[PDB]
C-alpha cells in the first residue's frame, strides 16, 4: 500500500481525519466509525 | 500417570508448577494441570507494585494525525513571519482558527 | 556483611530467674515493603546442630515453651527467657536472613550458665 | 459516539454555514 | 526464550535500561533461570518447573 | 523427618584437594536449597555458598568462588564440596544443612549434618 493507508499501517501515523471513501479493502485492513458525510458521484462540465 | 505419544511421539498432560522470585529465592505460586491453570495461596508479588495484574499495556494522548490537501475542506498557507497564521476574521465575527501543519513543499 | 551486635557476651543466673540477651545488627534488617525483621535466634547446645529458636526477631518456634521471648526492631534486637530453667543453658546466636543482605553473618554469641 | 453526538444536533448545520452552505 | 549467557546479558542490559518499574510483565521458561542466569534474575519474575524430569 | 548424613574425617596434604559429600533423605531434594559452612573448632560458622539442586544454580563465598566447587547427584539425592588447594587453615569442621522454608518465605537452616572435620 501507499498514501494514507501506506503511512497509517507504517507506525507514523495514528488517525487519518480525511474525506476518507469508504469501501470494501479498506474496512479489512482497518477501523471506520460513522461517515460524517453523505455524497455520492457525478462529473464536473465546462458551460 | 497416564503415557500417551502423541502424533509428534511427545508425553502429553504433564503437569508444571509455577515459581514467582520474591527477595531471590523461589517459592511455588502455581501450577499448570493437564489444560488448566490452578494457583495455590502463595501472594503474586509482582516487581512493581500491586500484585493484581497490572494492565502493561501502554495509552498515549499525543496522536499523530495525518490529512490529504482537500481543496474545500483543508487550505494550504505560508505563515506570514514564522510559524504564524494572520488572523482573519470571518464575515460573522468568528475567527478563523487555524493550525500549524509540516508538509512538503511540492512533488 | 552486617555486623551483628551481641550483648552480654555471657551470663550464670540461678533457676528460676529472668535474663535478657540483646542483638545488634549494623544495618536495619527491616524491609519496610513488608515490615519483617529479618532476625532468627537460635539455641546451640554442645555437641549438637544449633536449633531454630526464634525467627522474625518475635515468633517462637512450635518446639520453643512460652518462657521464651524475642523482641526488638530494626538494628536491635533482645531475647529474653521470662523463667530460666537448666536445659536452657546453651550459646545463643542471632543472624540474619535478609536475602538482599547476603551473606548470612552470625553474631558474638552470648553464653547461658546456671 | 462523538460523531453521532455531532450529526444529531445542529453543529453540523453550523459547519456547513462556515464552508458547505456558503455560495460565491 | 534462549541461552543462560543470552539470558544473563538480558538482564544485565535491562537493569541498566531500568525495565524493571511497575506495569511490566515477565514472564521467562525453565531453562532461563538456572546457572549464572539466575544470578541476574530481576525480583518479582514468573518462573515455570518440570515435575520429576530429573528423578 | 528429614536426614543430612556427611562423609567420614579426612586427612589431606596442604595443597591437595578434598570432596566431601552429604547424603540428603526425608524431603524434596529437587525444590530445596543446601548451604555448606565452614566451622572452625571453637569458632562460629562461615557461610561457603548455596546450591539449588533444581536448577544448579550456584553461588560461594568470594573468599571460597576459587576454592571451593558444588555438585549433586539426582540419582543419590547427595551433596557435594569438593575443596582444592587446601591450606591448614582449612583446618576445620564442614558442615551441610537444609534450608527450611515456610510459605514460601526462608525461616532458617532446620536441617543439619552431623559434621565432618578435616585436617
Amino acid at each position: 500500500w501507499n498514501g494514507m493507508m501506506g503511512e497509517l499501517l507504517s507506525g507514523q501515523a495514528d488517525m487519518i481525519v480525511a474525506p476518507l471513501t469508504i469501501n470494501n479493502e479498506r474496512a479489512q485492513y482497518i477501523e471506520f466509525s460513522k461517515p460524517f458525510k453523505y455524497q455520492g458521484l457525478t462529473i464536473l462540465v465546462k458551460k | 500417570g497416564r503415557v500417551e505419544f502423541n502424533e509428534d511421539g511427545d508425553r502429553k498432560f504433564a503437569n508444571y508448577s509455577i515459581m514467582n522470585l520474591q527477595n531471590r529465592k523461589l517459592v511455588q505460586v502455581g501450577i499448570y494441570n493437564g489444560t488448566h491453570v490452578i494457583p495455590n495461596d502463595r501472594k503474586i508479588i509482582w516487581p512493581g507494585g500491586e500484585t493484581e495484574k497490572p494492565r502493561g499495556y501502554q495509552m498515549s494522548t499525543r496522536l499523530k494525525i495525518v490529512t490529504i490537501h482537500q481543496e474545500p475542506f483543508v487550505y494550504v498557507k505560508p505563515t506570514m513571519s514564522d510559524g504564524t497564521c494572520k488572523e482573519e476574521f470571518t464575515v460573522n465575527g468568528d475567527p478563523v482558527k487555524k493550525v500549524i501543519c509540516t508538509g512538503p513543499n511540492d512533488t | 556483611d552486617i555486623v551483628m551486635t551481641q550483648s552480654p557476651s555471657s551470663l550464670a543466673v540461678t533457676a528460676g530467674e529472668k535474663v535478657t540477651m540483646r542483638c545488634k545488627s549494623s544495618q536495619s534488617l527491616l524491609w519496610s515493603v513488608n515490615q519483617n525483621n529479618y532476625l532468627s535466634w537460635y539455641q546451640q547446645k554442645q555437641g549438637q546442630p544449633p536449633k531454630l529458636l526464634i525467627y522474625g526477631a518475635s515468633i517462637r518456634e512450635s518446639w520453643v515453651p512460652d518462657r521464651f521471648t524475642g523482641s526488638g526492631s530494626g538494628t536491635d534486637f533482645t531475647l529474653t527467657i521470662s523463667n530460666v530453667h537448666a536445659e536452657d543453658l546453651a550459646v545463643y546466636y542471632c543472624q540474619h536472613n535478609h536475602g538482599s543482605f547476603l551473606p548470612y553473618t552470625f553474631g558474638g554469641g552470648t553464653k547461658l550458665e546456671i | 459516539l462523538s460523531i453521532l453526538k455531532s450529526h444529531e444536533n445542529g453543529f453540523m448545520e453550523d459547519l456547513d454555514k462556515t464552508w458547505v452552505r456558503y455560495q460565491e | 526464550s534462549a541461552s543462560e549467557d543470552d539470558a544473563a546479558t538480558v538482564y544485565r542490559a535491562a537493569a541498566m535500561l531500568n525495565m524493571t518499574g511497575s506495569g511490566y510483565v515477565w514472564l521467562v521458561g525453565e531453562r532461563e533461570i538456572s546457572g549464572n542466569a539466575l544470578r541476574y534474575a530481576p525480583d518479582g519474575i514468573i518462573g515455570l518447573q518440570l515435575i520429576n524430569g530429573k528423578n | 523427618q528429614g536426614q543430612m548424613q556427611q562423609s567420614g574425617a579426612e586427612l589431606v596434604k596442604p595443597g591437595a584437594s578434598v570432596k566431601l559429600s552429604c547424603k540428603t533423605s526425608g524431603f524434596s531434594f529437587s525444590t530445596s536449597y543446601i548451604n555448606w559452612l565452614k566451622q572452625k573448632p571453637g569458632q562460629s560458622l562461615e557461610w561457603i555458598a548455596w546450591i539449588y539442586a533444581g536448577t544448579d544454580g550456584t553461588s560461594y563465598n568470594q573468599k571460597f568462588t576459587d576454592k571451593a566447587q558444588l555438585t549433586v547427584d539426582t540419582s543419590s539425592s547427595t551433596a557435594y564440596m569438593q575443596f582444592s588447594s587446601l591450606t591448614t587453615d582449612d583446618s576445620a569442621i564442614y558442615y551441610c544443612a537444609r534450608e527450611g522454608i515456610y510459605y514460601g518465605n526462608y525461616a532458617g537452616f532446620t536441617y543439619w549434618g552431623q559434621g565432618t572435620l578435616v585436617t
